[PDB]
């Protein structure tokens, strides 16, 4: 009893924002509080941020 | 309060560089450099690609016959293309290339106002004999990181569907580090000299960088200043 | 490239020997920029008189 069926495939590129779950391979889990600017990110003596 | 001036300016690599200001009072290296780096890592003019239209393609998620590089990876290779413009702000390049072999960034036809700091870059590899690519790259000036998702609000009626937006990353500077040690002035017991080692992308010269950093820093005090 | 120039928004004072200052709008990180700079200056180097040694 159906005339036609039009399927549409959408491709959504989703970035990483506060609220997404992150985890390692050892059972450590967490959710991202906020994306902190590069200027405010702690760095080492060589100047490479973390 | 002796006023500082730049002394040592030697750019070792096409990207790496070093700058230095010796005449600082006691413990001014931190005060000055930790703010100069915060200014550099956020506020620089730069230049980046915003719009890209490959002639055969309609959307980024697809392939093209002859090219072993996915359109997605092509655009990601386009985000890391260093370029410098002076006269205008909006500038559209023309990239037409055929034949087998990796397509370098030097295959772009030069425009009256453009320059490439590293043509050895690679847009994509071409594995077919008769495969040809014609793409118009839209580059412009800005400041900071502007992703494409946020960009579609003013929306300027972009008519043809074949226009693919790419994330814009105007960031001339890539890294900064600063050290301070006492280099004795002619008449001073201990004065700290500040050396800022840095890693650029090759577009903005290391001198205009620090001068504009001072510009953007001093402009913030305009609440309390007339002229000195 | 232009920039976002801040104006003084408000000033409050609990007394003559104490005060608070507010500055907005700023740019991301600029808050910390000026805060750290001025805090360094005021805490570590400032022209003023004091008492040094007493016998």
């Amino acid at each position: 009893g159906v005339l036609k069926i039009v399927k549409v495939y959408l491709a959504v590129k989703r970035r990483i924002q506060p609220g997404d779950k992150m985890a390692g391979r050892h059972g450590n889990k967490g959710v991202i509080s906020k994306i902190n600017p590069i200027e405010d990110m702690p760095y080492d003596e060589n100047g490479t941020p973390v | 309060f002796l006023k500082p001036r730049l002394v040592d300016i030697e750019q070792v690599s096409s990207t790496h560089a070093k700058v230095t200001l010796e005449p600082l009072e006691r413990g001014f290296g931190h005060t000055l450099g930790n703010a100069l780096r915060r200014i550099l890592l956020s506020s620089m003019p730069g230049c980046a690609v915003t719009e890209v239209e490959i002639d055969g393609v309609l959307h980024e998620y697809s392939t093209k016959e002859g090219v072993q590089e996915d359109i997605l990876e092509i655009l990601l290779n386009l985000k890391g293309l260093a370029v410098r413009v002076q006269g205008k702000d909006e500038v559209i390049l023309t990239l037409n290339k055929s034949g087998i072999g990796p397509v370098t960034a030097a295959d772009i036809t030069h425009d009256g106002d453009v320059e490439i700091v590293k043509p050895q870059h690679v847009i994509c590899h071409l594995t077919d004999e008769n495969a040809s690519i014609s793409m118009r790259i839209k580059v412009q000036r800005g400041r900071g990181y502007v992703p494409a998702s946020t960009r579609i609000h003013s929306e300027e009626d972009e008519r043809p569907i074949g226009r693919l937006l790419v994330d814009a990353c105007y960031s001339p500077v890539e890294r900064i580090a600063y050290n301070v040690e006492a280099a004795r002035v002619e008449q001073r017991t201990d004065l700290d000299k500040l050396v800022i080692e840095m890693e650029t992308n090759g577009t903005i010269d290391p001198e205009e960088a620090i001068r504009r950093a001072a510009t953007i820093l001093a402009e913030q005090l305009e609440a309390f200043v007339d002229l000195e | 490239t232009e920039f976002l120039k801040p104006r003084l928004v408000d000033i409050e004072q609990v007394s003559s020997t104490h005060a608070k200052v507010t500055l907005e709008p700023l740019e991301r990180g600029f808050g910390h920029t000026l805060g750290n700079a001025l805090r360094r200056i005021l805490l570590s180097s400032m022209p003023g008189c004091a008492v040094t040694e007493v016998e």
